């Protein structure tokens, strides 16, 4: 019902993670570990994987982290006329720092000709996740108009990807010359800002 | 040789009614519990409801209300999820689980279940050209814009599968009109550009939709 909270590890590190109870006492327990695209698995523990109960909340605890272990996972608690699913734990791969090369692409002819515009800001291979993207038309800073996404953990580099889609009218976006985005990132000392003047 | 099949997932109105199939193979429903389980775009899971072996008992989750049902064909060993006054809120795609006592060892591949007052479109598709701009210190970066479809999802491939290296095909994004759109976008290298043809191949199954688009500078 909410985003999964995430936990950065590297391989042989120890990971507990606690199942968020309620009028428990009596309840029983069940986890799962799930992977981009794809159902969730039934975890079977003890033994890599153990578990045990601490008062009201129950744990599960990963031994000894390997590379096929960095998933989301879920607590089940089920007991008399109650189950849930907690809120779910995104183990990702810790690695260094990763500054991300930033493209900017203006709408094509194409999508004018059609009576839209949209620009694109791309930041390609960073880590970590956290990056903010500042729009800037005119050098007036935009907010309410754009729209982002982030691809999974990349399975090379362990890095993410972001692209950025700023939203405008044709008349509107034919009536300002400059559009910018400034990209702010951990492995960015200063803003990175990509430009382009219209109709150059 | 335990499997589980879903079907029935769409798009519905607000309101409107939808039944969601499991066929199961390998096994029979009046043996086991049968989860129904959904998952929200970015979200966790959501349990929604369940029915007990032998006797059929039934429990829902309180977000399902007196809207859902669950129930199970013996017969055609098949467990059904009756959806009924569907609300925005409902869009995810639902999976239907085995459980075995213990937990739920058994999953289907999931529906998707869309509830909107949106119809259903076929995407525009426009090029990110690469320039000089789009390059840097030998690599530049192209790809496709999947503008204003509904629903999801949509699908996209490169020069016909045989380019996977460096795509990078981000998660659709729900703009405010309702309508969906996504971004795919591949690095390669600068002197390509001249040489190598790139064409994004999109495909929007709901709208029967086949688009290319060959991407050049
Ligand atoms: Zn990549």
């Amino acid at each position: 019902t909410q985003s999964p909270s995430s936990l950065s590890a590297s391989v042989g590190d120890r990971v507990t993670i606690t199942c968020r109870a309620s009028q428990s006492v009596s309840s029983a327990v069940a986890w799962y570990q799930q992977k981009p695209g794809k159902a969730p698995k039934l975890l079977i523990y003890s033994s890599r994987f153990s578990g045990s109960r601490s008062g009201t909340d129950f744990t599960l605890t990963i031994s000894s982290l390997q590379p096929e272990d960095f998933a989301t996972y879920y607590c089940q608690q089920y007991s008399y006329s109650l189950v849930t699913f907690g809120q779910g734990t995104k183990v990702e791969i810790k690695r260094t720092v990763a500054a991300p090369s930033v493209f900017i692409f203006p709408p094509s002819d194409s999508q004018l000709k059609s009576g839209t515009a949209s620009v694109v800001c791309l930041l390609n291979n960073f880590y970590p996740r956290e990056a903010k993207v500042q729009w800037k038309v005119d050098n007036a800073l935009q907010s309410g108009n754009s729209q982002e996404s982030v691809t999974e953990q990349d399975s090379k580099d362990s890095t993410y990807s972001l692209s950025s889609t700023l939203t405008l009218s044709k008349a509107d976006y034919e009536k300002h010359k400059v559009y910018a985005c400034e990209v702010t990132h951990q492995g960015l000392s200063s803003p990175v800002t990509k430009s382009f003047n219209r109709g150059e | 040789e335990v499997q589980l099949v879903e079907s029935g997932g769409g798009l519905v109105q607000p309101g409107g009614s939808l039944r969601l199939s499991c066929a199961a193979s390998g096994f029979n429903v009046y043996y086991y519990y049968i989860h129904w389980v959904r998952q929200a775009p970015g979200k966790g899971l959501e349990w929604v409801a369940s029915i007990s072996p032998y006797y059929g008992y039934t429990s829902y989750a309180d977000s399902v209300k007196g809207r859902f049902t669950i129930s199970a064909d013996t017969s055609k060993n098949t467990a059904y999820l009756q959806m009924n006054s569907l609300r925005a809120e409902d869009t995810a795609v639902y999976y239907c689980a085995r459980w075995s006592y213990s937990g739920m060892d058994y999953w289907g591949q999931g529906t998707l279940v869309t509830v909107s007052s949106a119809s259903t479109k076929g995407p525009s598709v426009f090029p990110l050209a690469p320039s000089s701009k789009s390059t840097s210190g030998g690599t530049a970066a192209l790809g496709c814009l999947v503008k204003d479809y509904f629903p999801e999802p949509v699908t996209v491939s490169w020069n016909s599968g045989a380019l996977t290296s460096g795509v990078h095909t981000f998660p659709a994004v729900l703009q405010s009109s309702g309508l969906y759109s996504l971004s795919s976008v591949v690095t390669v290298p600068s002197s390509s550009l001249g040489t190598q043809t790139y064409i994004c191949n999109v495909n929007h199954k709901p709208s029967n939709t086949k688009v290319d688009k060959k991407v050049e500078p």
